[PDB]
């Protein structure tokens, strides 16, 4: 776990782990990642995201 | 002991941290505060400016400015080129020569307008040249020894010093941008370094500098890093509306 | 001055350029729209048929037929959540309401915007942000829905395209760059188009509390 | 100490020792409002008197003009009885 | 991470140093503690940047960086030490020439080229002041003969002038 | 007429409050009292933020004159630079650990309550609601 | 501390003050107080919630000045 400021003063290795554990997801969290939110319709009128648009895309359909 | 009761509620660093939705702000004393989740929550609002450092310290506070040595004010520009200093200089050493007799004798028969400087100076000084200083906007308290503090946080590459440049070998001036420094020549010859991969160099990993020179010898740009297949280190080192404010006077 | 009403209250309008043609979304809290008005109305005099002595007294076709202006009378509008709303295109000229989109019974529309989106061509898209089934004085909402209208009779009366379910009331919408910036709470998410739905090719999540304006140079 | 047992209608005074401050701000300057005090610290022996120097009513105490872009002055008999 | 500031120069400033650190990347320390009479820089100074790679590239790029104009080197924290090396290849740079001799030592003065005065381009000749004259052994051992740019290396002890 | 000679004169009173004696800052204090209330009005405010970063760390102090001039000081600066940034000045300080800071920053909040509690209204920060109270202030987000 | 006499004098003088020992409760409550007493006196303000909500401004006094009594949830212990 980097040395950021966040866990000074929390010196016990297990409190360390689950707040860097919430920390962790927080930050994916607020990260926009844009293979689950950038999304894509297929040509027929339904959708997906952009991961399995071109991953279908990409293996001779679309 | 009730006291001792809620200092059993008196929770651990890390409840608070792990509770908190901003972590950064939890500090030591935080948690002997008689309504930490208020308290975190304020120090995690906006624009809100922290108490000075010094209410912990023993010394008050700026007897550790106590020490050393300091040199006096220094005027405006705006009012040195009136030139009024080297009239006060003059006069001083004057009076600091002569003597209390002198001195009497001139209390007595005064040297009536020994000196003049002229208005249209002064008043051009104040209403003509008149400049903003540099003011920090709101929240940067002045703490000791802040002006000594030097100044960080510029990870950026392109940071160049004239004293940097002359002292490392490199150009001052208009030449910082066509000079690449030592450091790019390296930079060329096997990366930029690893943890400012997000830093390219100028010449190095970006184009040339205005009016740049390639060539080998001491002066130039040399060979812009590139693959064997033509693609270059990173980047390009080679290199391949309307702003006009609404209300302005005349 | 000279004024063409209205019935319920006006929150925001967009134009259109090229029959001049006004866009208003008007909605308003505390009332009933048009079918349940009429609906409850017929019902309170069916429980009224009911005080089972003369059967002969009847006084629900006069409950039928009367209709007291509201524009002098008040507004027979109740509740305390009870949301209403209107979509409505007139021409500024002339107060002509050439088109009347009257919706659900708690969807109440809070933003508008014309666009064409570059993908497609030109022509245009109405947004509509409709949030659902709010709560104003605690805080509560139930969510959002995007309704986009094709804008036809070359902008003079809509038809409907889909709805797109969302997380917030949807308070804000900015046509942008050939897509569109929406404000949906918190979130300042950037939609483009299709006509299953709309699908969200960016988003920031960083704004303080709630964002009710987006304007865009 | 003060009285600011609330204002009035009655003008205040000043010695000729205390002629010119104002009554807090303890200015010499721009003084713009007249001085006010309550009936309490208004009546009998108190009768034009310094607010002040307790010195007798001659010249009327006033209000730095600073006072009154804070309105300080809007209190009431300020007299150190 | 940490790094020696070697041939430290004296009033090349602590400040500048830092500054150059964050330049090239993580600056986090820069540090000449000093002598505790003197003041100015002792020599060796420790620069920290708190990423290893930083450091490594860092350093290989501010060697030969001319501190007090001098090439002052950031490394791991006059008997003859110098190397003749002709058929030279005339198409190298001087940070270049540093990082390639100096795989085998420190470099007390870069590849001094003997070219021609009359025009810049080299006839194919240098001496290079390495660390140690078994350095200058290995080195030239190494490359004797061996592939040199476009002219096959050829090295071994310098000759004096 | 001051808002001219307010930029010649500040780089000396910061001078002076980076700290030469008590009766340095004391005195600088007093300085931008004046100041202040001369400059209502005439949008010299940035000059007085900058001072004001400079004058409020003398807030913990003892000696009875120079904590005194500090508080004329701050409440000159309310009128002439606003008081939401004072407010905000104000605000991490209320609810400390401590017990001197917690005092030291009540009385100030009291003054600049004092005089201009109808402003404020508008300024206070957002705090959220837990379990069993509301805390929210609804009237204020309804949109229209 | 007659300076005091007259202080918690000034606390009896204007309800809102505080001490250094003031809870959360009594500061956050005051301050909802005052915003409501606010409300009333803007005269547009008025305005503004009466056409939020659908009501008249009789209707929006009077819930002001009934919500004025225990604004901010019931007491601290
Ligand atoms: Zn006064
Ligand atoms: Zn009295
Ligand atoms: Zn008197």
């Amino acid at each position: 776990i980097p040395n950021t400021a966040h866990f000074a003063n929390v010196t016990q290795i297990e409190d360390a782990v689950s707040l860097w554990a919430k920390l962790k997801l927080q930050k994916a969290s607020e990260r926009w990642q844009p293979d689950t939110e950038e999304e894509y319709e297929d040509s027929s009128g339904n959708v997906v995201n952009k991961k399995t648009y071109e991953d279908l895309k990409r293996q001779g359909l679309l | 002991s009730k006291k001792k009761l809620r200092r059993m509620n008196r929770f651990t660093v890390a409840e608070l941290k792990q509770l908190v939705a901003r972590p950064d702000v939890v500090e030591m004393h935080d948690v002997t505060a008689q309504d930490p989740k208020l308290l975190v929550h304020l120090k995690a609002t906006r624009n809100s400016v922290p108490v000075p450092r010094h209410w912990c310290f023993k010394r008050k506070y700026l007897q550790g400015k106590r020490g050393i040595e300091k040199p006096p004010f220094e005027l405006p520009d705006f009012i040195k080129r009136t030139g009024i200093q080297e009239m006060r200089e003059a006069l001083q050493e004057k009076e600091e020569q002569k003597t209390m007799k002198s001195k009497m004798r001139e209390k007595v028969r005064p040297k009536m307008g020994k000196i003049d400087i002229d208005y249209q100076k002064l008043h051009d000084a104040f209403f003509k040249w008149q400049t903003k200083p540099k003011l920090t906007i709101h929240g940067d308290l002045y703490y000791e020894g802040k002006e000594f503090e030097t100044r960080l946080k510029e990870k950026k590459p392109g940071d160049l010093s004239d004293e940097l440049r002359i002292s490392l070998g490199m150009p001052v001036g208009p030449n910082a941008h066509k000079v690449p420094p030592p450091w790019l020549i390296a930079m060329q010859r096997y990366g930029p370094p690893p943890s400012y991969p997000n830093l390219k160099i100028p010449g190095l990993n970006s184009p040339i500098p205005e009016s740049c020179s390639f060539g080998y010898h001491a002066g130039g740009w040399g060979k812009p890093p590139v693959d064997e297949t033509g693609k270059p280190l990173y980047g390009d080192v080679f290199g391949t509306i309307d702003r006009t404010p609404w209300g302005e006077l005349e | 001055q000279v004024a063409f009403p209205l019935q319920y209250t006006p929150r925001k309008f967009v134009i259109h350029p090229e029959s001049n043609n006004l866009i208003i979304i008007e909605t308003d809290h505390n009332a009933y729209t048009e079918a349940t008005k009429a609906q409850r109305k017929q019902q309170m005099a069916e429980e009224m048929v009911e005080a089972a002595g003369e059967l002969a007294a009847e006084m629900a076709a006069a409950f039928l037929n009367e209709n007291l202006p509201e524009s002098i009378f008040g507004a027979p509008k109740a509740g305390n959540g009870q949301w209403a709303s209107v979509i409505r295109v007139m021409n500024p000229i002339q107060g002509n309401t050439l088109d009347l989109v009257q919706l659900e019974q708690n969807e109440a529309a809070f933003s508008v915007a014309v666009c064409r989106f570059s993908n497609t061509g030109e022509d245009w898209y109405v947004l509509v942000g409709v949030a659902k089934d709010l709560i104003l004085n605690p805080r509560s909402v139930a969510g959002g829905f995007v309704y986009t209208y094709k804008l036809v009779n070359n902008g003079e009366k809509l038809e409907f395209l889909h709805k797109t379910p969302v997380e917030e009331v949807p308070a804000a919408i900015a046509p942008f760059q050939g897509r569109v910036l929406i404000g949906v709470g918190k979130l300042l998410r950037v939609y483009d188009l299709g006509k299953k739905k709309l699908l969200r090719k960016c988003e920031n999540k960083h704004i303080a509390n709630y964002i009710s304006g987006i304007q865009t140079i | 100490i003060f009285c600011r047992k609330q204002a009035g209608v009655a003008i205040g005074r000043l010695c000729e020792k205390c002629d010119g401050k104002c009554v807090i701000c303890d200015s010499y300057v721009r003084p713009c409002t007249l001085v006010r005090i309550c009936d309490e610290c208004n009546y009998g022996s108190y009768q034009g008197r310094c607010v002040i120097c307790g010195g007798p009513g001659v010249s009327d105490a006033y209000y730095c003009k600073e006072c009154t872009i804070q309105e300080k002055d809007r209190d009431g008999c300020p007299k150190i009885v | 991470a940490t790094v020696y500031v070697g041939g430290l120069d004296e009033k090349v400033s602590e400040p500048l140093l830092w500054e150059l650190f964050l330049q090239a990347g993580p600056v986090v320390n820069t540090h000449m503690p000093k002598d505790r009479v003197t003041g100015q820089h002792q020599g060796y100074g420790f620069v920290e940047f708190l990423s290893e790679e930083d450091a490594d590239y860092a350093i290989k790029i501010m060697n030969m960086i001319k501190l007090y104009g001098k090439p002052i080197r950031v490394n791991k924290a006059d008997v003859g030490a110098n190397i003749f090396i002709g058929n030279l290849d005339p198409e190298i740079d001087e940070k270049l020439l540093y990082d390639t001799f100096s795989a085998f030592g420190v470099i007390l003065q870069t590849p001094k080229i003997m070219r021609d005065p009359d025009t810049g381009n080299s006839k194919g000749y240098a001496f290079i002041n390495f660390a140690s004259f078994d350095a200058s052994d290995a080195a030239i051992e190494a490359m004797n003969g061996q592939y040199l740019c476009n002219r096959p290396i050829t090295v071994s002890y310098a000759f004096k002038k | 007429m001051g808002k001219d000679y307010i930029y010649a004169v500040t780089p000396l009173l910061e001078d002076a409050l980076m700290d030469r004696d008590l009766v340095h800052r004391q005195t600088a204090s007093a300085v931008v009292q004046h100041m202040s209330l001369g400059v209502y009005g005439f949008g010299c405010e940035d000059s007085l933020n900058h001072l004001l970063n400079y004058v409020w760390p003398n807030v913990f102090e003892t000696s009875p004159h120079v904590i005194q001039a500090v508080m004329g000081a701050l409440e000159g600066l309310r009128v002439a630079i606003g008081p939401c940034r004072m407010l905000q000045y104000c605000l991490q300080g209320l609810f400390h650990p401590a017990r001197k800071v917690r005092d030291v920053y009540w009385k100030i909040y009291n003054s600049i309550y004092i005089g201009s509690q109808d402003a404020l209204i508008a300024h206070y920060p957002r705090i959220y609601n837990d379990d069993k109270n509301t805390y929210i202030r609804y009237e204020l987000d309804y949109i229209l | 501390y007659t300076i005091h006499s007259q202080l918690e004098h000034l606390q009896s003088k204007y309800i809102g003050t505080g001490h250094a020992d003031t809870t959360k409760w009594e500061w956050l409550v005051n301050q909802h107080r005052d915003s409501y007493c606010s409300y009333m006196g803007h005269f547009d303000l008025l305005n503004y919630f009466a056409i939020a909500e659908n009501e008249s401004k009789a209707r929006v006094r009077f819930n002001l000045m009934e919500k004025m009594l225990q604004p901010c949830g019931p007491p601290a212990d």
